[PDB]
This record gives structure tokens, C-alpha cells and sequence, in this order.
């Protein structure tokens, strides 16, 4: 019959970080494999059409790699732009909305930004949305999610005062609305306080961004390696082929050239079946990623350890190079006290129950309280309600429930 | 052409590559057809293909008070 | 012939307490440890606070809290029975052992 | 080329254990540590723990 | 006008299984291919990385 | 014979009442509405 309650909360902002995209890269599988010399680019015929097929692979997954870009990010149909005056009831967003005084980053996605960081066929194409307009849409959201709630997920963006918004999110983890404006001054300071943090925690050290570095390295490893690979003599007389075209008659010239066509080829399609696998991982991290956009950002998940270790209230998304960032705006209970507890109270011979919370005492007078915050309040048959007689309940109490009505007797 | 500078090959060089037949327009849009670095391309006012930087909808300023 | 496996980090052991600790969680304090400070709640309580979150009034379970501790251990009882009668449940990870 | 086929296999199939797991992950998330509201996500049937 | 109201349930405890690790497995390529031949050794460093 | 509110998921029939019923609009536009006579928790307390 115990139960501990917590009298007390930290607002936190967990950071979550998610690739989204990798550089948009192609191969001239022709060019690779042989660097203009005719004699090779017509053995490369007898090959068939695999070169066609390889340049197909890496095209699909350049394409995909703005689609999944666009998916993550332009969840939106119009630029919204906060107002001039930040009357957000205390809290202080400036280091996550633009700093226009630059591209119009703000600056935390600058701190990303800083954070992070052969020719031969070997090309990389441009992102389609340069990362100023991804900017643009990261500020757009956040912009909507200040000003407008989840509204704007849902069709048109409705203004709404930004505190509340947070007491009918508040509302959304079974907090009662008035635990926020009571407590509104404290609440501010504290998510001002851990934004403050959060700049610490993406300043001291490169180790939180390894997600997005591993894919960066993983990109820049498989291209030096796949480049080094051109100079991989694969059992031929030499991996130069001015070399071989020289110093062989073309029947033996091309033998040659045939041992360094199979190896460059089938390094090509070992970097491209990497590629895929790689890019079917970064898929499903931006099919994820748009998921955390369009429950926490958009909306409120009541997915626990979805958005972000707590009780979720909204995330905030930022930019940064091949990914995104998440600040997930969690409420973490953090001090609390033992109570007596029982399922049921039971009062003029039924059962009663409360309608929101759990019954509690600190072993003396019953009290009623909501399951997330101690606040505590007497019991009435208004905060009730009766379930029949006082028996069958395991571990039932005794109490008098208070009737509000009792005083009105005039009549 | 991807990646080259104009003087290698109306004409319009772009942050994608040189671009050859599309004038350039300083209005923005929606992405009709992508090119690359935020440019896109649709077929406009007599007609031809124009190229332009892609506008991500229209802006709207939130009418937000406390 | 050049082939090696390399034992998990995790001891089965250790797998063992992590799903103690989850169930044991999981039993005295809900979704509470979840989000961060796990709290005592009595488990009829609990049950009545998820009875709750399916739109069935708390009142339900209290008034038939023995009728369904002997469903609930009954049915446990058949996952025994279940999984010590036949091979064909743990399909899945024989297959990726396989 | 027996070895890269061998590593191809495995890569592929890791992919497949790691999306499993992220949804083991996911429903230790929800159906354990929580309550999930998805509708037979944790079993068939309204879900209680 | 008609609907069916549950008088009564079941609670139902149901299993699902998901796999989460292969074994972890490490192959020495060269001593794979080549057995410690050294013959084949310096063969095999011709196919490079 | 009777007529009965109830939670959704288990039948749990209570007298209806103004205060596990709300009021809206007028008894003209809902295609479905039946007759009834809803019962005031107030009425017996006003007898006093
Ligand atoms: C709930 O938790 C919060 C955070 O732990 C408590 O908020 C505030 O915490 C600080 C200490 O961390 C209290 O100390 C005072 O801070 C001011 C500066 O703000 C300083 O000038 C004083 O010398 C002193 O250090 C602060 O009083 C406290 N805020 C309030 C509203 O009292 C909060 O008290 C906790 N609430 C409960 C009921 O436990
Ligand atoms: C233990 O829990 C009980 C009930 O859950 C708390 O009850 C306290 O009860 C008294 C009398 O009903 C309330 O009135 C105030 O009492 C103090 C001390 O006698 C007196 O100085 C005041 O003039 C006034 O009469 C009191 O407000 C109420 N407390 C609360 C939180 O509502 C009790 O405080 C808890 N603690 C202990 C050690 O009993
Ligand atoms: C909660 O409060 C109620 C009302 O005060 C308590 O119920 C009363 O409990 C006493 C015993 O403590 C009953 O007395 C016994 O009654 C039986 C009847 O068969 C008789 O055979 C015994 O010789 C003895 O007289 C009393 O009848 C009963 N009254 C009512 C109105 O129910 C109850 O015990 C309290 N505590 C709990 C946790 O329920
Ligand atoms: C909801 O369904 C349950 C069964 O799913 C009903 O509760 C009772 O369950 C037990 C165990 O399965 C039934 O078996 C036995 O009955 C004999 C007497 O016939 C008794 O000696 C045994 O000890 C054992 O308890 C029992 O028949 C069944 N009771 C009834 C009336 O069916 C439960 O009643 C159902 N709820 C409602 C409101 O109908
Ligand atoms: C639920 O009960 C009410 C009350 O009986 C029904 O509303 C209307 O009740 C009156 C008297 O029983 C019916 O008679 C007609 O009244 C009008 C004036 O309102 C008068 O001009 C006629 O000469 C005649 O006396 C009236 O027909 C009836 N309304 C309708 C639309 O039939 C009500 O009908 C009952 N609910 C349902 C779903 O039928
Ligand atoms: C609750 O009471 C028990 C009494 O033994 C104690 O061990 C426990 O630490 C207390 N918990 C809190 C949160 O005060
Ligand atoms: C545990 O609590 C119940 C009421 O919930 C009480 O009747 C019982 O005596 C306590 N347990 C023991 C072993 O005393
Ligand atoms: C293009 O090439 C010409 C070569 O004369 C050079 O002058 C010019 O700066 C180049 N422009 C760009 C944008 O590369
Ligand atoms: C576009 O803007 C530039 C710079 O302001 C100007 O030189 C150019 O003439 C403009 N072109 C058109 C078609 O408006
Ligand atoms: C169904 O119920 C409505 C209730 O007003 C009634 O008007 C209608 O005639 C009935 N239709 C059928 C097909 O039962």
C-alpha cells in the first residue's frame, strides 16, 4: 500500500541527432575504368551492360537522397516567420531561431555547422535545397511550433500565446494546466537555462555530432578507397595502362587490360553495393527522422522514449551538414515523497474512486492527487465517483467524502 | 552541362553547372523542375523555358500576440 | 580456416539482469522508470491505471482484481505449457541462427 | 569473390537484424517501459502492459 | 440503431519474438584466401585494399 | 424498457443523468435522437 508521488519537475532538452541525407556522388563508370583510352573503353563493350546499370544505382540513389531531404524538411506549405516582438511569456528561443545579422542560420545550427569537418569519373553533385533554404524550413517549423502549436501539421497554423500552448501540452502528459501558469516564471528559466547548456554540450566537444561524422567519414573512406583502387595492379603488368598500351603489342595489351578491367569493375560494384546498403540505412534514418518531425515537432507523441528520454512536451528541429537535430523539450519528474495510498476510499457504505489521480495520505487525512505532480486537494463527491458497495475492493480505506452541497441547506 | 564553367563548351551559369536555352528570372517560384543549388526550371512567358531560385512556398508572417 | 566469432559485450548473465531490472521496474513503478525516477505504486493500483488508459473505468478491475490475477497466471501458466510443447514459437531465432 | 558474396549476405542481413531490433528497441519503448495506444502494435487486443 | 456491448473480456497474454544479434563474426581475409602460403600472400596483395 | 448510459468497452448501464450526460443544441437536427426523461441529481435535494 505504498505509492511515491513526485512533488516536483526539471524541464530538460534532450539532444537527438539524425543523418538524412549522404553527398549526392556519381560515377562516369566508362571514365573510371578507363581514363579515355580507347582500346579499354571498347573492351569495356564486351562487358555489356553493367556500366549502364551502375550509373543507374548511384542516379537512384541521388535522387532518393533529396527525396529523403524533402521529406524530412518540407513538411510545411508556407514559409511562416515569427513576429518581431518575442513575447513568448519568458522563454528565450534566440539561439535556435535565425540570427539574421549572416544565410539566416541561427545559432546553434552554426555551432553544428562548424562542428562537422580523385577525379577519375568520380563526381559529386549539389544537394537540390542549398542548406540556406534548409534553413529557411527549419526556421519555417520552428517559427509554426512557437507561434501556431501542432496546427499547423494539421492544415492551417492558428496563432496561439506561446505559454498556452505549453499548459494544453502540459494537458498532453496528464499534468493539470495551472502546475504550468503557477509555475510559469520557473519553467521559463528552466528551458532558458538547459538551451543554455546545450550550447556547452555542441561547443566543448565533437563526440556528440559522431553520427553525422561516421556518415561524412564513411562517404570520404569508400571514395579515397575506391580512388586507391585505380592504383591496384589486379595481376597485370602495371595498374597504368600508357604503361601496358606502350610496352604491349594491343592481342597482349588487351589481356592486360582485361585483368584491370575486372578488378577496377568489380571495386566499382563493391563501392556501389556499399553504397546501397548505406543509403537503405540513411533511408531509414530519414524516414525515422520525418517521423520525429511529424509526431514531436508537428505534434505531441504520447510515445514514451520516442521524443526524447521524459514525458514529452515539443521538440524544436535545427540544421546541420547531411542531417538534422533535434532539441526534444522533455518534462523529467525529479523530487518526491511516500504515501499511503489505497485503490478506493469508501464512504457511507460504497465505494468511491477518483475520477484523474491516484487517493494519497502522509498517514493521517485522506487527499486526492493527480499521478505526475503532488497537488494534493480534498475529496467530494465532484472529484469521485461511486462504484457500489464498500466490499469487494482489496485494501479499501474509510474516510467522510466531502459534499460541496452540504452548506446550501436554505432550501 | 553539370559541373563546368560556360567558357568550356542564351546561356546562364549556375551554381549546378552552365546552363544553355533557359533565361534567367529574378521572380521565384515553386520547383517546377529541379536543376541543382537551388535553381529550377519550368517552360513560362512568347513562351520558353525559364530558370529561376526555387521559392519554398510563399512566406507568411503569423499574426503571434500574447 | 581464418573464421573467428567474437563473444556479444553483454554476458547472457547481464542480459538476464537487464530484463530483471525492466521487469522489476516494469512491476513496482510502471512507466514511471521510463521517465527517469522509477516510484513504488502498488500493482493492483497499476493495473487499475492502465485499465484506465484502454477507456475501462478503474472500478472494473478492483471489482474483479482475483478474477483477473486468475486469468493472468493462468494464461502465464499456458505460455509454459506453449513454449515447452513445441519448437515451431521460436521460429525467428532459429532461423537467423540457421 | 566467394568472400565478398559471404560479406554482401551478411551486410544485408545485419540490415534486417538492426531494423528488427530498432523495433524490439521501439517496443520496449512503448509497450514496456509505457502504455502503447497503437492499435496491435503491443498484441492483439487493447494493450495493458 | 444496433450495437454489440462487451458484458464481459479475457485478458490474453500473447507471445511475439524478435531477433536483435547475429553472432558476431570476424574472418582474417588473408589467412582465408591463402592458408599462410606465403606465395599466395604476396599475390593477393596485387588485388589491394 | 430502460434506457441506459454506459462506458463503451463493458456493460456498466447507469441512470442517465445531467451529470454523465452534457447538453447540446436543440432536440430538431440529430438524425437518431430518441425520447427519454433524463434525471436531476438536484431534484430529490430540492424537495428539502
Ligand atoms: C523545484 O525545483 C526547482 C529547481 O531545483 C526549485 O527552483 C529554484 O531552485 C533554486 C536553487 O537551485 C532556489 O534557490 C535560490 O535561487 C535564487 C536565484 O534564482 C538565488 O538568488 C537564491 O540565493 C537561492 O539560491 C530557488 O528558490 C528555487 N525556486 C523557488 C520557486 O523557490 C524549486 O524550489 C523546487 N520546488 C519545490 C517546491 O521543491
Ligand atoms: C500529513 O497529511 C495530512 C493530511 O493528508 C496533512 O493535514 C493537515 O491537517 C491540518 C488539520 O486538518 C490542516 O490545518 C492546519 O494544521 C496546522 C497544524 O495543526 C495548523 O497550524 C493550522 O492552523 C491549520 O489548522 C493542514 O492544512 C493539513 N495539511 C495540508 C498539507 O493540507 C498534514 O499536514 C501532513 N503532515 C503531518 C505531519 O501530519
Ligand atoms: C470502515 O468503516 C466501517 C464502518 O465504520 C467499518 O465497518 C464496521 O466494522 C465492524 C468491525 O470492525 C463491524 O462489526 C461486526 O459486524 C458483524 C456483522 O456480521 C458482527 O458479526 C460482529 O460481531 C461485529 O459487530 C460493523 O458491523 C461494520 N459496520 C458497517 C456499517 O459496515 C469497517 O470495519 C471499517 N474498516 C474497513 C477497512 O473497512
Ligand atoms: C467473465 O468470464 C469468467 C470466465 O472467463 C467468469 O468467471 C468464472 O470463471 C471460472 C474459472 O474459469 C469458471 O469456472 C468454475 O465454475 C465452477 C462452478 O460452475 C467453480 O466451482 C470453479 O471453482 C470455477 O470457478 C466460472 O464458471 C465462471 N463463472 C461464471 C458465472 O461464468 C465470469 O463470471 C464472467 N463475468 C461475468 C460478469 O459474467
Ligand atoms: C419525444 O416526445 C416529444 C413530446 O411528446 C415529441 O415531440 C412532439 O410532441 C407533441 C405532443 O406529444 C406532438 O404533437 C403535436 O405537437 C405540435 C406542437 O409541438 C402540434 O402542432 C400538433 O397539433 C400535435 O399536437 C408532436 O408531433 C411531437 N413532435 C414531432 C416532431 O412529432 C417527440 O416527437 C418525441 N421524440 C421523437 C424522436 O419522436
Ligand atoms: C520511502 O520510505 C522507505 C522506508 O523504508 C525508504 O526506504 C525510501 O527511501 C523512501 N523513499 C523516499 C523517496 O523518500
Ligand atoms: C497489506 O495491505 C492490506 C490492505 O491493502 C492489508 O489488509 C494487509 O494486512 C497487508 N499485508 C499484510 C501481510 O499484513
Ligand atoms: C569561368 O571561366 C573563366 C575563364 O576565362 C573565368 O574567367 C571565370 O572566372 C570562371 N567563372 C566561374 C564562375 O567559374
Ligand atoms: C536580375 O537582377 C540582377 C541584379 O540585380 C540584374 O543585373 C539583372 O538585370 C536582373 N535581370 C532581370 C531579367 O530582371
Ligand atoms: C432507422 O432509424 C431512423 C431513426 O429516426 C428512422 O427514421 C429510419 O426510418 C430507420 N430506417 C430503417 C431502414 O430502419
Amino acid at each position: 500500500n505504498s505509492i511515491a508521488i513526485p512533488t516536483n519537475f526539471t524541464i530538460s532538452v534532450t539532444t537527438e541527432i539524425l543523418p538524412v541525407s549522404m553527398t549526392k556522388t556519381s560515377v562516369d563508370c566508362t571514365m573510371y575504368i578507363c581514363g579515355d583510352s580507347t582500346e579499354c573503353s571498347n573492351l569495356l563493350l564486351q562487358y555489356g551492360s553493367f556500366c549502364t546499370q551502375l550509373n543507374r544505382a548511384l542516379t537512384g540513389i541521388a535522387v532518393e537522397q533529396d527525396k529523403n531531404t524533402q521529406e524530412v524538411f518540407a513538411q510545411v506549405k508556407q514559409i511562416y516567420k515569427t513576429p518581431p516582438i518575442k513575447d513568448f511569456g519568458g522563454f528565450n528561443f534566440s539561439q535556435i531561431l535565425p540570427d539574421p545579422s549572416k544565410s539566416k542560420r541561427s545559432f546553434i545550427e552554426d555551432l553544428l555547422f562548424n562542428k562537422v569537418t580523385k577525379f577519375n569519373g568520380l563526381t559529386v553533385l549539389p544537394p537540390l535545397l542549398t542548406d540556406e533554404m534548409i534553413a529557411q524550413y527549419t526556421s519555417a517549423l520552428l517559427a509554426g511550433t512557437i507561434t501556431s502549436g501542432w496546427t499547423f501539421g494539421a492544415g492551417a497554423a492558428l496563432q496561439i500565446p506561446f505559454a498556452m500552448q505549453m499548459a494544453y501540452r502540459f494537458n498532453g502528459i496528464g499534468v493539470t494546466q495551472n502546475v504550468l501558469y503557477e509555475n510559469q516564471k520557473l519553467i521559463a528559466n528552466q528551458f532558458n537555462s538547459a538551451i543554455g547548456k546545450i550550447q556547452d554540450s555542441l561547443s566543448s566537444t565533437a563526440s556528440a555530432l559522431g553520427k553525422l561524422q561516421d556518415v561524412v567519414n564513411q562517404n570520404a573512406q569508400a571514395l579515397n578507397t575506391l580512388v586507391k583502387q585505380l592504383s591496384s595492379n589486379f595481376g597485370a603488368i602495371s595498374s597504368v595502362l600508357n604503361d601496358i598500351l606502350s610496352r604491349l603489342d594491343p592481342p597482349e595489351a588487351e589481356v592486360q587490360i582485361d585483368r584491370l578491367i575486372t578488378g577496377r569493375l568489380q571495386s566499382l560494384q563493391t563501392y556501389v553495393t556499399q553504397q546501397l546498403i548505406r543509403a537503405a540505412e540513411i533511408r531509414a534514418s530519414a524516414n525515422l527522422a520525418a517521423t520525429k518531425m511529424s509526431e514531436c515537432v508537428l505534434g505531441q507523441s504520447k510515445r514514451v522514449d520516442f521524443c526524447g528520454k521524459g514525458y514529452h512536451l515539443m521538440s524544436f528541429p535545427q540544421s546541420a551538414p547531411h542531417g538534422v537535430v533535434f532539441l526534444h523539450v522533455t518534462y523529467v519528474p525529479a523530487q518526491e515523497k511516500n504515501f499511503t495510498t489505497a485503490p478506493a476510499i469508501c464512504h457511507d457504505g460504497k465505494a468511491h474512486f477518483p475520477r484523474e489521480g491516484v487517493f494519497v495520505s502522509n498517514g493521517t487525512h485522506w487527499f486526492v492527487t493527480q499521478r505526475n505532480f503532488y497537488e494534493p486537494q480534498i475529496i467530494t463527491t465532484d472529484n469521485t465517483f461511486v462504484s457500489g458497495n464498500c466490499d469487494v475492493v482489496i485494501g479499501i480505506v474509510n474516510n467522510t467524502v466531502y459534499d460541496p452541497l452540504q452548506p446550501e441547506l436554505d432550501s | 552541362y553539370q559541373d563546368v564553367n560556360c567558357t568550356e563548351v542564351n546561356v546562364f551559369q549556375t551554381r549546378a553547372g552552365c546552363l544553355i536555352g533557359a533565361e534567367h528570372v529574378n521572380n521565384s517560384y515553386e520547383c517546377d523542375i529541379p536543376i541543382g543549388a537551388g535553381i529550377c526550371a519550368s517552360y513560362q512567358t512568347s513562351q520558353s523555358i525559364i530558370a529561376y531560385t526555387m521559392s519554398l512556398g510563399a512566406e507568411n508572417s503569423v499574426a503571434y500576440s500574447n
